[PDB]
């Protein structure tokens, strides 16, 4: 009876996801853009020397 | 106050999700008085509403 009323699904959604420290939208919301580092373009220096 | 009791007994799906976040949040987003609430907005550098 509890499985057909969705009460077993409502309890699993509460303890697993609502008590979760990081949500799906938590890590998704943080974006940033970074400058290019030397390790990206380091191979062109190795060809040059 | 009546502001907190509005989100508690609400059944709108937008307002149900907002009360779920404010229930399970550490540290406490709730403030004691109005003057403390305006004080947090000015000093949190755009992170508190």
């Amino acid at each position: 009876k509890l499985s057909e009323q969705g009460v077993l699904d409502k309890l699993k959604n509460k303890w697993w996801y609502d008590k979760g420290e990081c949500g799906a939208k938590d890590s998704g919301s943080k974006e940033k853009t970074s400058a290019l580092s030397l390790s990206n373009v380091a191979g062109v220096f190795y060809i040059l020397v | 106050g009546s502001t907190k009791e509005f989100f508690r007994r609400s059944k709108i799906a937008v307002f149900d999700k907002m009360w779920t976040y404010m229930r399970s949040a550490e540290p406490s987003v709730f403030v004691r008085t109005t003057a403390e609430g305006v004080a947090r907005v000015r000093k949190s550098k755009g992170k508190y509403a």
